[PDB]
């Protein structure tokens, strides 16, 4: 009467983001405590992204609107130590909100398709003004957006509809590997993420396929193992908000050159979710549960999560 | 095969721009 739920998908898919989310609903959710913890952990996320952004404007050759702002971002650098203990200075509060702001430095973002920006930046750069206070506590949303660095193995576990759910992140954790393997064992229900809004990256140096393409392959890898023909595999198509904007402005063709449909959200994700359950090999003997999130609205993940649960029941009914 | 392209495929997530405890 226990339940294994496993987490896979390439990196930055929201796997994390969803044990979070799963700790928000079914644990207590998070003490004022940990949030305070995790202050330090937001300041932080936020410097390195407005960095990175920068970085890529280096890159890519932008220039700032006001030549002048240029200095902060010398200073930034310098400024960047200035978290770690507590407090960010009033001083590089006003650095970050005069860079952000800067219409040369968007028109970096807004190309962020060109290079490697964190997905929780704009979340940051524009909440700026509440959490620059030197009285900031952090709202459990802040804290879902918090990235941090994985050790190895993340787990979480919970009761919820008379079940006991054991959730697990297998992810990246090169050691321990009999602890790692046993994340594979036993598995009731996979749960696959993946990032739609992946599918306007451009091709980066360091890969051989698209990015979808790649994760296309590692679903095609998990989904057809012959060690989970008894187990539910379930596919969250995840970023669907970034998806819907992306795909106003950058066209499919893009990573399917050969789609021949229109650019509506609802007509696309329709042909991404189509492209991924069609590497179902066994498409009789097994089914796949799909499910379209946005790991970042609690309430849409509460809703996903209890329908997933729902199928997991009326499948023990079954039995 | 399977359990190598999962690790690699599933570290790529951007180390830079994340922090630890
Ligand atoms: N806006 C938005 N951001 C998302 C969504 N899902 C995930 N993210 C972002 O993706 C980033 C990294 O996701 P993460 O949980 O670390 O994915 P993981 O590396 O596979 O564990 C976070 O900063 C999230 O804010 C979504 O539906 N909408």
């Amino acid at each position: 009467k226990e339940v294994k739920l496993l987490l896979l998908g390439a990196g930055e898919s929201g796997k994390s983001t969803i044990v979070k989310q799963m700790k928000i609903i079914h644990e207590d959710g998070y003490s004022e405590d940990e949030c305070k913890q995790y202050k330090v952990v937001v300041y932080s996320n936020t410097i390195q992204s407005i960095i990175a952004i920068i970085r890529a404007m280096g890159r890519l050759k932008i220039d700032f609107g006001e030549a002048a702002r240029a200095d902060d971002a010398r200073q930034l650098f310098v400024l960047a130590g200035s978290a770690e203990e507590g407090v960010m200075t009033p001083e590089l509060a006003g650095v970050i909100k005069r860079l952000w702001r800067d219409g040369g430095v968007q028109a970096c973002f807004s190309r962020s398709r060109e290079y490697q920006l964190n997905d929780s930046a704009s979340y940051y750069l524009n909440d700026l003004d509440r959490i620059s206070q030197s009285n900031y506590i952090p709202t459990q949303q802040d804290v879902l957006r918090t990235r941090v660095k994985t050790t190895g193995i993340v787990e979480t576990h919970f009761t919820f509809k008379d079940l006991y759910f054991k959730m697990f992140d297998v992810g990246g954790q090169r050691s321990e590997r009999k602890k790692w393997i046993h994340c594979f064992e036993g598995v009731t229900a996979i749960i696959f993420c993946v990032a739609l809004s992946d599918y306007d990256l451009v091709l980066a140096e360091d890969e051989e396929m698209n990015r979808m393409h790649e994760s296309m392959k590692l679903f095609d890898s998990i989904c057809n193992n012959k060690w989970f023909t008894e187990t539910s595999i379930i596919l969250f198509l995840n970023k669907k908000d970034l998806f819907e904007e992306k795909i106003k402005r950058s066209p499919l063709t893009i990573c399917y050159p050969e789609y021949t449909g229109s650019n509506t959200y609802e007509e696309a994700a329709a042909y991404i979710q189509c492209q991924f359950e069609d590497l179902n090999r066994r498409k009789d003997t097994k089914e796949i549960y799909t499910h379209f999130t946005c790991a970042t609205d609690t309430k849409n993940v509460q809703f996903v999560f209890d329908a997933v649960t729902d199928v997991i029941i009326k499948n023990n009914l079954k039995e | 095969d399977f359990f190598s392209l999962i690790l690699r495929s599933q570290a790529k997530r951007m180390d830079e721009q994340r922090v630890l405890l």
